[PDB]
């Protein structure tokens, strides 16, 4: 007398034996071909893909008989879930084919366009080797005008067509999926409806995230007021008073990061600023003492150390001419047991603290292995790279440096330094969730169809305009495509991830930070020989995405929700020097002021 | 003064898969256990019996070896009481133990690139195995209502599953080899000897 | 009485009269582009083209509705003929923009491309400075060797994919013109249809070429082991007497002109070689005079003067820091009556004949804009510099510059400088005429499907040894595109008329001797102060592409067929030197000989 | 009568009148020498198909017409007795008997613009040739077809009326060229124009 759930399990269980190893060697291919780029080891790597890809397929098409009412309780019941939504079987075979082409078409478009001199039309520029050090250290108005407008006419107005057309056949695959709109299909990694009639809907997102912006727009409006003063000298008749800050000028390609503007709007100049790059080079470090002192981070709360597959088996060096290697780091949870960070690491505080944020990555995935292999993907899309900012955060901070020995214990931590450190953190933390935030509400608004096509870009600026405080510096069109100049946005990627995952490591940070009665601001908490911490962190990482997100979140902040209370309380400091500095000045945009109408 | 055999055993280049586990007879030798502890490469070497050094002045009706391959995780349940996938349907010890076991990591020669997967293990059964009972068949098990049509299908599993060993693996997931030694005593007089 | 002959003399007679103007605003568009190039005038000719492509489109589409087959007498069914032919209706329009994006890429990629140095990676060359500069003028075998495989593998490599493609789409389009494949509408220019049961056919062009080829194979194999031997003092130990010549050795990147090769080869090493530049110089030559002087001698013969518009508004002399110029001489049929010459004149000899060569051109521009605006185009595609290299042929001899004041009455003419003269002469006339030949057998066979693209450059380099005795240095395999290499290639440029203008020239130079009643050797023969030959001439140039080209020609040669004897008997003289230079070397070459293979 | 003939008025004119509209000045009690019209051999082209402007010494006429318009340089060899053209056929029309001057200039100075000129214009397409003086002035759309022309420009309905194309760069015939006839008429009327 087997109950319907009872098989459902020993399915799962045949399931867990069988494809554990077979994503194994899908896992194994991809990093090869990573460690040794190679069109051989692209076959391979395909191959392998390909292998599983047809497997989970098939066990997919298995798994449906087992029917989610009928099964009973829980993580078993959310197993099948996953199982049976199989993934890309709903679009009709000839609309596949249109939209491979279509996707891979615009990912090449990104990565192959490259820009002209006007005058010179033989000097050429590609974006991610050289126009991002254009854009990101340029001083000149109109240098950096022309870079923009080349970038988003050139690039964009080649893609202006191919995302309508993406447009359409995503919202098909999505109304397909029974997800309509498609812009909802990307919120449906949130929710977890399954929790007995108290379930986050995917809907609510939009709602929650609404809130967060008004809650989050006072530090932002008055972050940009200052910045705007500070803009003004270096540019000084090209900035409005009262207006919106040209999208050029932010300091970077989009205006997504503010940190390029650092050295122009500095409050203060002449106290010294922080870099142990030096310090590190001068002691004889290499890049293999930088991740042994990261493992002893956090041997010190209570998590375990790096396996001895670990260090045998990842890249964290450029092997030279063994081979070519992708360059961006990233981090592996292989499979079974293998976990391995790959970083063509050099020895700067950069990749220090980028080190020390990778290895959370390789934490969480190794405390939640336990789990059935299903569930072990973090527990939302912002949950992973927000525990690592967490780690981040807490290196960081001085006090940890001059135990460590990488900074003079006479160093003076004044009134000053600290302001000014927040603000550099403001630029890059506070500074993109208004963009990401405008960036996505309009992907989710197009899907929906509340724009139609030929308003695309009057809107996009409109929203930029009220929402972002940006403005455009010349008039573009309907034949231009400046949102899919984005990275993100040209390679179908969701942009939330960003927005949420700073609404995490903070609201994180509190806790843990209260949990190992830290007596002091929270900016300088740092966590390290807090085992009580660890734990508590442990229990919120080995659960993974076994239990619904909100529950997990629940159990370390005794809350079910997204706060960004914690957030403005890490830059209240910075707050309220803000507001002193912005008294004599204005604080707010107009929505239309344009450089051109003169 | 027949010196025991051992070395044959512990230092075999092949081992069978744990659900066709090889029990080796050792009879009418002098046995020496001081040398398996002194060897002291084994990652775990627990007698639950009696003490390897009080026993080797005991002697012995007949003692059996058995040897197989196991996951580094599945290590924990050779042991008596312990319950698991291994136990409960490859190889199950007493709850009355007195015995010693020893392992040791086999990441060397039992994996290689591409995985080894000649080391196979029981996934399903009806029953739980008793101890020290070896089930080697190859009927298919039916998880549901429906029966064996005697092929492999939906609700249809097959017993048997491919250990997936590679180098690359995960202390826990790489292969380790197990030895199992077991005494007995018994009415007829005892010839397994030692150092008494 | 409204038959459909009439109607269409009526329509034609209204194109006339519209189009004559917008074409001459695209002309004079593009004119100041090529005189003051900046984007704004980049942007303004590519405007005015594209009212003129528009209309052009109009025009053909109506002119469908008059019918060919029931057109009568006589140029105005051939106007039909052209107009009715539209261009672009005829491809789909996604193919029509891929097509069009991989024709643009393959000429960026020869444009842009830069071979490094294997010592120093950044120190890079580009072709049309210094690559050409190394190849024409170097001696090293490894330099030259690297600069060419270098080209043939970084341009050729990158070209492959795009040159396949551009194979496919281009033979589609040319079936959608209803011709058979892509060679067989480039062939399209020579066919007659004019002639009840004598036209010429798109077929035959091949036959008549090939059988050219067999005729020339004597005098170019003679050259050939005569070229060879003196390579071989040169290169002591790279070159083989029964071998063929390696392909960098010739002179220029791909070995099309042996030109450069003259200070290896020149057959009296001792006797001066006649430049009259310094001459030139000393004697206050201004372009001016230049210009002056080959008008007067288009004058002698009969010809008129040049318009009052061409001295003004040309550009003969190198305009200066005023404007910005690409410097390669140009000779412009603006239309309305607008005739000019666009050259950065030196004074040089060079600059002499090139002024008489491009002169030439114009002077056809004129004679042939009495009639009808669609049969202006010159009558073959080989017509027009086959005009203009026969008039250099006249002045470039001895006697002409004796009577210019060049050159002291008293020089003396003996055998060994004619034969120097034939040897330099012969290397760049005879030379490329096999190098073209085999070059545009390769591209009619692929177009054809007569090569497979697996095989590709294995059947190509085969007809290289067998046809042009080049060897390739190192081992091309299948991923190389070596003949897109060379720009005409590149660029999508029929390559076939240079080798018919050389068998036009030679034919058309030897009847209007032999009308000049000049009694010698045909190298000597200069045709100025003739007026019968001027007015042969002056029926021919008049006609331009009305008649149907071989009549012309009967006109001109009485013969209606492309014949070499006039060319062979040119280099007669070289040709008898060159049998008894050769006798004591072997003569030919077995074409399996290959550097790599010792 | 000591008058001087306008001529100058006509000749020295800053504007002229396209060719189809040929502006006719008659010429009234305009006693004027025709010797220095000749005498100022500034003219392009004067042929006088009829008798010597030498001999024109005291030969005084009924009326003299003098047209003025402005045509192509090649178009000139029309403005002439029994040639033909486009012009001769369909704009202006010399008699077959003449006896009056012709006089031609080049007028590319004044008539031809940067960026084009396309207010002068010809009378491209007609049912039938024109008479001597006859002047057409039809904006009729032409019908070359049997199928009715309904006043819109299209197949076999093309507009008769085209415009001329002056530039400054254009070739000598292409170039514009002033225009002005005369015509002498005597009659059983008593002779007024001296
Ligand atoms: C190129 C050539 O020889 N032209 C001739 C010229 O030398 C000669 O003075 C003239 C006398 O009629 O003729
Ligand atoms: C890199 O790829 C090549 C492709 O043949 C292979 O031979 C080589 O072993 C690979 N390198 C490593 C370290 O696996
Ligand atoms: C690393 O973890 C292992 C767990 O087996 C432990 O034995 C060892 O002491 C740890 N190392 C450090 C430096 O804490
Ligand atoms: C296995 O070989 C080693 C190597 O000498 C030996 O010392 C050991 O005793 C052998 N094992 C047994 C059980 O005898
Ligand atoms: C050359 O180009 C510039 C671009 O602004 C233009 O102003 C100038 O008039 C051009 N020169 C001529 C002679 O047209």
């Amino acid at each position: 007398p087997s109950t319907t759930e009872d098989r459902a399990k020993i399915f799962l269980d045949n399931f867990n034996h069988e494809a554990e190893d077979l994503s194994y060697q899908s896992s194994l291919a991809s990093w090869e071909y990573n460690t040794n780029i190679s069109d051989e080891n692209v076959q391979k790597m395909d191959e392998a893909g390909a292998k599983w890809s047809a497997f989970y397929e098939e066990q997919s098409k298995l798994a449906k008989n087992y029917p989610l009412e009928e099964i009973q309780t829980v993580p078993v019941k959310l197993q099948l879930q996953i199982l049976q939504q199989s993934g890309s079987p709903v679009l009709s075979e000839d609309k596949s084919k249109r939209l491979n082409s279509i996707l891979n078409a615009m990912s090449t478009i990104y990565s192959t366009g490259k820009v002209c001199k006007p005058n010179n039309p033989q000097e050429c520029f590609l974006l991610e080797p050289g126009l991002d050090n254009i854009m990101g250290t340029s001083k000149d108005y109109n240098e950096r005008l022309w870079a923009w407008e080349g970038w988003r006419a050139e690039v964009g107005k080649q893609l202006r067509p191919l995302y309508e057309e993406y447009v359409a056949l995503k919202n098909e695959m999505a109304r397909g999926y029974h997800y309509e709109d498609y812009g909802d299909y990307w919120r449906r990694d949130y929710e977890t409806e399954e929790s007995s009639g108290s379930g986050y809907s995917r809907d609510q997102l939009m709602k929650d995230v609404d809130r967060i912006f008004t809650e989050i727009k006072p530090l932002y409006e008055h972050l940009h007021a200052y910045v705007r003063t500070k803009l003004m000298d270096t540019y000084p008749f090209h900035i409005s008073p009262t207006g919106c800050l040209p999208a050029h000028l932010l300091g970077d390609m989009w205006g997504r990061f503010w940190t390029n503007l650092y050295p122009l709007t500095v409050p203060f100049g002449q106290k010294p600023n922080i870099d142990v790059t030096d310090a590190m080079v001068n002691q004889g470090w290499d890049a293999n003492r930088i991740f042994k002192e990261a493992e002893k981070f956090f041997v010190s709360v209570g998590l375990p150390n790096m396996t001895e597959g670990f260090w045998n088996n990842s890249m964290l060096t450029e092997p030279g001419d063994g081979r070519k290697v992708v360059c961006h780091p990233t981090a592996w949870d292989l499979g079974k047991g293998d976990f391995r960070i790959k970083m063509c690491t050099k020895v700067t505080m950069e990749d220090f603290l980028t080190a020390h944020h990778e290895m959370g990555h390789i934490q969480y995935d190794m405390a939640y292995a336990t789990q059935p292999y299903l569930l072990r993907n973090g527990a939302n899309e912002g949950f992973h790279e927000a525990v690592g900012e967490v780690m981040s955060l807490s290196v960081a901070t001085p006090k940890h440096l001059k135990t460590m020995g990488l900074l003079s214990p006479d160093f003076l931590e004044d009134n000053e330094t600290e302001i000014n450190f927040l603000l550099k953190q403001a630029l890059n933390i506070v500074g993109t969730l208004p963009f990401t935030y405008m960036l996505e509400k309009w992907r989710w608004m197009v899907f929906r169809g509340e724009i139609p096509k030929e308003e695309w870009m009057k809107k996009w600026w409109e929203m930029k305009r009220d929402l972002v405080g940006v403005v455009e510096p010349v008039p573009h069109d309907e034949t231009y495509c400046d949102p899919a100049s984005l990275f993100h946005v040209a390679n179908d990627y969701s942009f939330i991830r960003y927005y949420t995952r700073t609404i995490f490591e903070f609201q994180f940070h509190e806790a843990l930070c209260r949990i190992a009665q830290h007596d002091g601001p929270l900016h300088k908490c740092d966590i390290s020989n807090s085992t009580d911490a660890g734990k508590k962190l442990h229990q919120m990482l080995s659960v993974g995405k076994s239990q619904p997100w909100t529950v997990t979140l629940k159990d370390i902040v005794d809350s079910r929700n997204m706060d960004v209370g914690p957030l403005l309380r890490y830059f209240e400091p910075l707050y309220t020097w803000l507001q002193e500095k912005n008294r004599k000045s204005y604080v707010g945009w107009n929505t239309d002021w344009s450089p051109y109408a003169d | 003064t027949n010196l025991c055999p051992f070395g044959e055993v512990f230092n075999a280049t092949r081992f069978a898969s744990v659900y066709a586990w090889n029990r080796k007879r050792i009879s009418n030798c002098v046995a020496d256990y001081s040398v398996l502890y002194n060897s002291a490469s084994f990652s775990t070497f627990k007698c639950y019996g009696v003490s390897p050094t009080k026993l080797n002045d005991l002697c012995f009706t007949n003692v059996y070896a058995d040897s197989f391959v196991i996951r580094g995780d599945e290590v924990r349940q050779i042991a008596p009481g312990q319950t698991g996938k291994i136990a409960d349907y490859n190889y199950k010890l007493p709850d009355d133990f007195t015995g010693c076991v020893i392992a040791w990591n086999s990441n060397n020669l039992d994996s290689k690139v591409g995985g080894n997967y000649n080391y196979l293990y029981r996934l399903f059964r009806k029953s739980n195995l008793k101890p020290f009972e070896r089930d080697i068949s190859t009927e298919i098990y039916q998880a549901g209502s429906t029966p064996c049509n005697g092929v492999e299908g939906f609700n249809c599993y097959f017993p048997l599953q491919s250990y997936g060993f590679q180098p690359t693996n995960g202390v826990g997931y790489q292969p380790y080899r197990v030895v199992v030694l077991s005494f007995e005593l018994l009415h007829a007089p005892a010839t397994v000897c030692g150092p008494h």
